[PDB]
């Protein structure tokens, strides 16, 4: 659970030393962020079921291809399978929102996702067309404030790259 | 780690013996159906990729609960890990096809593994619905009842493998229960 | 379970024993009653659909409060409605599987053992499963000893509901 | 003024008593918002309803009248934000969205001392719906080809999401204990229309390729059909199960009766 | 707003591809049983106030949830509006068995109708209670199984015609949930 | 779309009612013309090669000047293409002689036709003068049926009746 | 895999019950009953010597008639295209088999299974129910010629 805590507690037990100001100076930069960060995860834990929904009609309209027999989005309980497998990913960036750092996304949805989607023939295509997606579709003024859009955009990337 | 042709050659260790008629006999039929002991391993291990996909998911379209939050393949690390604990079984199994004795998933495989499951949290009453879900895809697939995929073959009978097979398949499920 | 085949293997290993003729005599009396059984099983699995709707509309006639009452144990909604279908396709299966196996030995494990504390919990009253049980053994219209076999395992649930 | 859109516009011509209800339900499903009605606001909207059988007042004038009555004040002005209620009368009777803010910002000033009925008159008496048909043409959805903006594109066709089916303007059919809507196309000046509502708010005209169907059974001839399913309660048990297909047997002349093998010699 | 004399068509028009003999011999058919193809409807459409009023008393009879109040019945504006949306659906299974095709069913009046009722609030598992007493329904009138009522018909069957209809009311179900 | 079909069930969605025995005595004509519309539909496709072939060259025939440089087809990579665009018409009057209608003609032929002979200059009545020399090239004993000729030659000059 | 079957039960799965437990016996009889009037197959030069294309008829009358009882459980003529009929003609003329024999051994199939389901089989009689299976007997009478239009 990689966050600004738990990076220096893991530094100085790897030394075996006591928390000194290279690692007080540290969670000072965790008040420094939290006013704003802490933001976006109040929006989006109560808009999420108007994102997830606009974030999967971006995506299918799209790869309309998936839909045909044979794919992997074939019937209706497959495509709510869709909105279950992004409703994770939704939330996964709300859990690291608060945290501070990446700790959630990196062991829960990334650790791992290489063979679970190649193996159930899942296309890791179609996923950063949906996220891409929510990351274009942003707007600071209006929807959220001018450095919550810096942060809350800084981890769909972390997704993106993760993966591609 | 044993074959049927060594398992012979510790039993007359025991007596002193030397191998003669009776002994042979059994032996020779080994190599006289050899053609299609290979004829068998073949058509698992070039389809095995969809059999470890197939089984796993069966197990999770009978049992909802193991993708619910604090189910055991709930997130991504313990599902490909889920995935891959089904095709190390899947590899020793037709290890102990292909030498024609069931020495080899007893010793690598099933010694430890119900203590090991337990340890780790893995439900162990739910893992046996995925070998089974294996055995009938193993023994779909040397006779030729698979429902989406015919694979030609000489003509004759290989029932006689698929209770060699479904004797491995079974005592998985028997070391972990 | 309790199939006549392992309750002969469970009395012959409770003596250290080989199976000697008191017990051979034993899975050839299940042997000689199979033919009567194995076709009720086949009888009363096809008609399953008529068999369970028409009883569980029996209940309802008998004991009309059971669709008017409101609160969970009764069938006045269709939650309650489709989990007292529910509980009528549980008695006649246990049925079927008694008389394949020959004997009392599934609904013994699956079905009777701890139902007065779920029947004492739910509040649910175990005089509605009779009247349901009661309609099956009027309406499964076998004859012979088909009927006769299969009568004889409607009556051992009935007399463990009283 | 080219390409895809519809053509058909329903014109109410010297109208006796079965090309009525031809284009009253296209008059109710447009102006209503397909909502559900049909007793007293169909006892509501009588005075007004009975007057366009001679001519004696136009179909111009009959929108104008029925936005007047609480039929539709009681559906799109209480339970309303004054974002949706410019929202709604740009969809209602201009079938288009608000093309600017300053359009908003007229349209809700002209509700802030003119009152209600004078901003829903302004709605009318523009060239705008004169320049669509005219009185006797049914508002409606038209596309232009050449549009102006793209914003204006789906300012337009994020109004519209189907027409062509169920798109409930309130929060149910004329719903008891209205909710409020929430003005959905916000928009604040230099902004776009987002995407989610551009290709579920298009007609029936790009959707160019299909779906296939998959084989349906199995192509494995020695085959084992379980299909098992046949749920009678939760209770669900195997059907006709047609087995496998067998291999058969082995002759072998062990008698063999050819020459005799021990000829001793 | 397409039919299944187009329905030949525009796969052909996806490759530039003239239509042949063989093709049109599914419109053979198609004109063979044009007497029985308005043999089906004229019983549906006869029956459709006595359907649609047996649909939704049997969906709200094993279901007294929804006359509960909170429900979604409970209310005779809700009432009203709730078989009034039912006969919308009687109505558009109708009008895919005219035209022999899937095509006027789900372009009209059902394209945005998942997102519809949940923002309605409605049940979407008694609206599947209701459309399968409408699938129930309309294969006995079809086929001359009504039991209560039934009517003079010609000699023959509709066997294919039966599963026609059973094919289009249950993408009626399968898009509301 | 215009079949017979698409316009008696839209007339009757527009009334939002039920179809009647007005919309079921419309039907009834398509199974006794349908002895008269197919019989067109594989006489053209088993000779369509063909009819493009000799309709081709009757507007070269009528219009020599179509091969001066400075129109319309000059150059033979615009031969073929004007080979190729009256092929479309051919196709497209054996879609609607299965359909019944002028569904596929005023869907994807008309609709969108004019605007683009304008303003590529494209000489129109160069057009109908492939149409007319197939109009006139028609043997009702010989070819198809007398009332499969007048089913087929109605489509025709309906395209002289659009593009004029 | 459930079959998707909606009404009309206990007859269907009826059906099929009177013909796959007689399905080695339908088989075993056109492979028999094709020979006294085409006697060339056990001829030299025919298609059925050799005692291999005789066991290859076997499997030939067995995946015909599974790809056709499937046909009859699904209640849809699809999954009898959708495994079977994807190219079954281009496989038997690059072969040579002969489509006189094929065409005429289905209706050996064809008067076998309506004498089953209305049973009016001569040796064997069924203790069926009381109704009529003859709104199926017309749906096995248009699923013999199926193939017998793909098979032509
Ligand atoms: C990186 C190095 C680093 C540190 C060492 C600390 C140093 C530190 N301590 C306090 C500030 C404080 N510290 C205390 C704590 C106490 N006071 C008492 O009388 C109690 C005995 C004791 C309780 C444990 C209190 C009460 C404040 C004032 C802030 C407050 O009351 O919320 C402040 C805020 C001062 C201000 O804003 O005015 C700072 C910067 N912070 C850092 O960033
Ligand atoms: C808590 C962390 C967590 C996740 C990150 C996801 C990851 C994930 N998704 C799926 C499973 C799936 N995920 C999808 C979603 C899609 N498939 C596609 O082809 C599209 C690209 C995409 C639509 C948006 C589908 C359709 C399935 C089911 C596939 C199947 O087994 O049939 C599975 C297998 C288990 C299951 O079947 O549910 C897992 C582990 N699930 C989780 O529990
Ligand atoms: C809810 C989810 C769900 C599923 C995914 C399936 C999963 C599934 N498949 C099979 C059974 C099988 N599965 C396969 C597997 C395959 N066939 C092939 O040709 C491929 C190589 C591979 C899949 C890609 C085979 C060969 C069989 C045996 C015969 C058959 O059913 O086709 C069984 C056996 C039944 C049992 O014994 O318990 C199950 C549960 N069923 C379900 O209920
Ligand atoms: C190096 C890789 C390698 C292989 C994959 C096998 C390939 C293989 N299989 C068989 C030959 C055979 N294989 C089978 C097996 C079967 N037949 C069936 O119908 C069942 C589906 C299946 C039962 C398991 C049978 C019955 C024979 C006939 C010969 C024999 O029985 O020995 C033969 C010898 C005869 C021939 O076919 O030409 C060969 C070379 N051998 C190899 O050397
Ligand atoms: C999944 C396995 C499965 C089956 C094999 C069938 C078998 C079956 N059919 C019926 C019941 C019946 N079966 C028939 C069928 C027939 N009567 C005739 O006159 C024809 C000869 C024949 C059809 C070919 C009829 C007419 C009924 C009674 C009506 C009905 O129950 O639907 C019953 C209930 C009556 C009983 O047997 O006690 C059963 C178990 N149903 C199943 O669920
Ligand atoms: C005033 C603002 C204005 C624009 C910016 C353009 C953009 C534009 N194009 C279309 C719509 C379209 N635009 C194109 C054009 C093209 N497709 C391609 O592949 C090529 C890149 C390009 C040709 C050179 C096509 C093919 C349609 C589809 C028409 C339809 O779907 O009916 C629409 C919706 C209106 C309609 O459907 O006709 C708009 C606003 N047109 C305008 O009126
Ligand atoms: C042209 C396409 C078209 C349709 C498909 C239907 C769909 C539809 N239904 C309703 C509206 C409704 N639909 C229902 C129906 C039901 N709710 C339930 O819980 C029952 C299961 C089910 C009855 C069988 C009810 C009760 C309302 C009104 C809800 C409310 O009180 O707001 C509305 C909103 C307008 C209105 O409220 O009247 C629409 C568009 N109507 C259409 O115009
Ligand atoms: C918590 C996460 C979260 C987001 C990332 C956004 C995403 C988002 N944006 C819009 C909605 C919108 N988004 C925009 C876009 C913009 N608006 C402007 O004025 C700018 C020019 C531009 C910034 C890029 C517009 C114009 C709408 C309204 C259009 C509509 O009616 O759908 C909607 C639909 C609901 C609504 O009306 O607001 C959503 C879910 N909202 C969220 O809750
Ligand atoms: C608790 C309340 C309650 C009801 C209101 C009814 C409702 C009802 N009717 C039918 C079933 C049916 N309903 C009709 C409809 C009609 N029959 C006619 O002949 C008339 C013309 C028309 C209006 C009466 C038909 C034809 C059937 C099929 C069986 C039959 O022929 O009666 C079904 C079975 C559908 C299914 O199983 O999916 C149900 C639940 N039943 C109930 O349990
Ligand atoms: C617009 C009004 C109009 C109709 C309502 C139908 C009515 C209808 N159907 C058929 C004729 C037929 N109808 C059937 C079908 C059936 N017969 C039954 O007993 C089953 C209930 C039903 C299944 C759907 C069959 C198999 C034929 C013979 C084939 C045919 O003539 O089309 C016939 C010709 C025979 C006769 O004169 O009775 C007629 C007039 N045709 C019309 O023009
Ligand atoms: C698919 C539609 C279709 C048609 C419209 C005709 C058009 C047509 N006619 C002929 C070929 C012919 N067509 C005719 C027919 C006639 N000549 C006359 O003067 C009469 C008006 C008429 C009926 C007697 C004759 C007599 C020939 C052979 C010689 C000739 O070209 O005139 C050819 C072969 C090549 C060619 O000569 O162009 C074609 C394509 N055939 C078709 O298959
Ligand atoms: C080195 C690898 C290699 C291949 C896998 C094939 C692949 C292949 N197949 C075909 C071509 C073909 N393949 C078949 C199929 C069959 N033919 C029969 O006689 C049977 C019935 C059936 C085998 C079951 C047929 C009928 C054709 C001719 C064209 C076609 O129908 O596709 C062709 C076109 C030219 C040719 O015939 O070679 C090619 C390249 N060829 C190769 O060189
Ligand atoms: C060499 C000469 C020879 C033949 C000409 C055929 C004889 C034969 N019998 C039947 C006719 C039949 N064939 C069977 C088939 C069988 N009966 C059973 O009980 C078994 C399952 C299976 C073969 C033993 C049945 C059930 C009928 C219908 C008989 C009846 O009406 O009861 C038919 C089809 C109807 C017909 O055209 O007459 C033929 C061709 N078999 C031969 O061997
Ligand atoms: C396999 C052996 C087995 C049996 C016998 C069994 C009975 C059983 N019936 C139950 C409930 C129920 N049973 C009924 C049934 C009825 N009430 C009525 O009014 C009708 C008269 C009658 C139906 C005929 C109802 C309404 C409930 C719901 C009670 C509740 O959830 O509070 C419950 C509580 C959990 C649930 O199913 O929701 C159990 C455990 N369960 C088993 O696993």
């Amino acid at each position: 659970m990689k966050s600004v805590i738990t990076t220096v507690v893991s530094a100085a037990d790897a030394a075996g030393r006591f928390p000194s100001n290279s690692d007080l100076e540290s969670i000072q930069g965790n008040i420094q962020r939290s006013a704003a960060r802490l933001e976006a995860a109040e929006k989006l834990a109560g808009n999420h079921e108007a994102v997830v929904k606009e974030a999967g009609d971006a995506c299918f309209a799209k790869y309309a291809y998936l839909k045909n027999p044979g794919e992997a989005g074939e019937n209706q309980e497959k495509i709510n399978k869709c909105y279950r497998d992004v409703d994770h990913y939704m939330r996964l960036v709300n859990y690291c929102l608060v945290v501070g750092g990446t700790g959630p996304l990196d062991e829960w949805g990334i650790a791992g996702a290489r063979e679970v989607y190649r193996t159930l023939n899942l296309p890791t295509s179609a996923y950063v067309a949906s996220i891409a997606y929510t990351r274009d579709r942003l707007c600071v003024p209006r929807d959220m404030s001018a450095q919550a859009g810096v942060e809350f955009s800084a981890y769909l990337d972390y997704l993106i790259n993760a993966l591609s | 780690m044993l074959d049927a042709f060594s398992r012979v050659v510790v039993n007359s260790d025991a007596k002193a013996a030397y191998v003669g008629g009776s002994d042979l006999q059994a032996l020779k039929s080994f190599i006289a159906d050899g053609n299609k002991r290979l004829d068998a391993v073949n058509s698992i291990v070039s389809n095995a990729s969809c059999m470890v996909s197939d089984a796993v998911s069966g197990m999770i379209c009978e049992n909802p609960g193991l993708i619910s939050p604090g189910g055991n393949c709930y997130t991504n690390r313990r599902m490909a890990a889920c995935l891959r604990d089904g095709e190390i079984i899947l590899r020793y199994v037709s290890y102990a096809l292909l030498a024609g004795d069931a020495s080899v998933l007893e010793d690598r495989c099933l010694n430890g593994l119900k203590e090991t499951y337990i340890a780790l949290g893995v439900p162990t009453n739910s893992s046996i619905r995925a070998v089974s879900i294996m055995k009938a895809q193993a023994v779909a697939f040397i006779t030729n009842t698979a429902t989406e995929r015919k694979m030609s073959f000489a003509a004759g009978d290989c029932t006689s493998l698929a209770s060699e097979v479904a004797s491995y398949f079974d005592r998985v499920g028997a070391a972990i229960s | 379970m309790k199939t006549p085949i392992t309750e002969a293997i469970a009395t012959a290993d409770n003596q250290g024993r080989f199976l000697s003729n008191t017990e051979l005599q034993a899975v050839n009396g299940r042997y000689q009653r199979a033919t009567a059984s194995l076709t009720a099983a086949k009888a009363l699995t096809g008609s399953a659909q008529r068999l369970i709707t028409g009883a569980a509309q029996a209940v309802y006639n008998k004991f009309p409060y059971t669709t008017q009452m409101p609160g969970p144990a009764y069938a006045s909604s269709a939650i309650g409605k489709a989990k007292c279908a529910r509980d009528i396709g549980y008695y006649l299966r246990m049925v079927t599987y008694c008389l394949v196996v020959g004997g009392t030995g599934p609904m013994d494990e699956y079905l009777v053992a701890g139902l007065e504390e779920i029947n004492r919990s739910f509040d649910l009253s175990p005089s509605w499963y009779i009247e349901a049980l009661q309609y099956i053994k009027n309406s499964h219209g076998l004859s012979g000893q088909v009927a006769n076999e299969a009568n004889a395992y409607i009556d051992y649930a009935i007399n463990t509901l009283s | 003024s080219s390409l895809d859109e519809p053509e058909r516009q329903v014109v109410m011509w010297e109208s006796v008593g079965d090309e009525k209800d031809q284009v009253f339900k296209q008059l109710y499903r447009q102006v209503f918002g397909n909502a559900y009605l049909m007793e007293s606001d169909l006892e509501e909207l009588l005075v007004p309803e009975s007057q366009l059988l001679m001519g004696s007042i136009s179909v111009k004038d009959f929108i104008k009248r029925v936005a007047k009555s609480d039929a539709y004040k009681k559906r799109f002005f209480e339970p309303c934000g004054p974002y949706r209620f410019v929202e709604l009368c740009t969809k209602h009777f201009l079938g288009r969205g608000p093309r600017d803010q300053k359009e908003v910002s007229e349209h809700v000033q002209r509700l802030a001392n003119e009152g209600y009925d004078a901003d829903v008159d302004s709605y009318m008496d523009s060239e705008e719906y004169m320049s669509l048909f005219g009185e006797n043409g049914v508002p409606r959805f038209v596309f232009k080809g050449t549009y102006e903006g793209n914003d204006q594109f789906n300012r337009l066709a994020a109004m519209r999401q189907f027409a062509d089916g169920s798109y409930t303007d309130t929060r149910s059919g004329s719903t008891a204990p209205r909710k409020a809507q929430k003005a959905e196309l916000t928009m604040a000046e230099g902004d776009f229309v987002g995407r989610a509502k551009v290709s579920r708010g298009l007609p029936a005209e790009t959707s160019a390729a299909k779906t296939g169907t998959p084989p349906v059974r199995a192509l494995k001839g020695p085959v084992n059909p379980r299909a098992g399913v046949r749920v009678r309660i939760k209770v669900v048990d195997n059907l006709y199960q047609v087995y496998e297909i067998p291999p058969m047997a082995d002759p072998k002349a062990k008698v063999n009766a050819f020459w005799a093998k021990p000829i001793p010699s």
